[PDB]
C-alpha cells in the first residue's frame, strides 16, 4: 500500500525519466493517431502525364510515373 | 522539459488537494488517488487525453493550450497544414 501511495508518481520521477515517458506517449497519443489523407492527390499526380507532347520523345509514348 | 516540469508541478499541487481534501470523502478518495497510483506510463497517457473532446483528463487549460500549439507548430513544419 505503501509503494501504490507514495511511490510512482511522476512528479517524484527524475526529469530525464518524466520526459522519455512524455516522449513516448506523446508518440502514441498523437504522431500515431494524427491522421491526413493525400493518397488520391498522390496517385493522381503520379498518374499525370507531365507535358508529354511539349517533351520531345520523338517515339512511344512514355510510361507516367505510377505506371 | 517545460511541458513536463510544468505537468509534474501540477500532478504535485493535485496530489496536495487530495490529502487536503480526503477526509469529506474516504470513498472518493480511491477515485481521486486512481492516478497516483497507477503505473508512471499510464499516468502520462491519462495525463496525454486532451486531444478530442473527450477531454476527461486531469490537466489544466493553459497547460492543455500550451501542447495544443505546440502540435500545430510541429504539424506546420512538417508540412501537414
Amino acid at each position: 500500500v505503501v509503494a501504490c501511495f507514495r511511490m510512482a508518481p511522476l512528479y517524484n520521477l527524475p526529469r530525464h525519466r518524466a520526459v522519455n515517458l512524455f516522449l513516448q506517449g506523446y508518440e502514441k497519443s498523437w504522431i500515431e493517431t494524427e491522421e491526413h489523407y493525400f493518397e488520391d492527390k498522390l496517385i493522381e499526380d503520379l498518374a499525370k502525364p507531365g507535358a508529354e507532347p511539349p517533351e520531345e520523345d520523338e517515339g512511344t509514348k512514355r510510361v507516367d510515373p505510377l505506371h | 522539459d517545460d511541458f513536463v516540469a510544468k505537468l509534474q508541478d501540477n500532478q504535485r499541487f493535485r496530489y496536495n488537494e487530495v490529502m487536503q481534501a480526503l477526509n469529506m470523502s474516504a470513498a472518493l478518495t480511491a477515485r481521486k488517488t486512481k492516478e497516483f497510483r497507477s503505473p508512471p506510463q499510464e499516468q502520462i497517457n491519462m495525463l496525454l487525453n486532451f486531444k478530442d473532446d473527450k477531454s476527461e483528463c486531469p490537466c489544466p487549460e493553459e497547460i492543455r493550450d500550451q501542447l495544443l500549439d505546440f502540435h500545430e507548430d510541429l504539424m506546420t513544419h512538417c508540412g501537414i497544414e
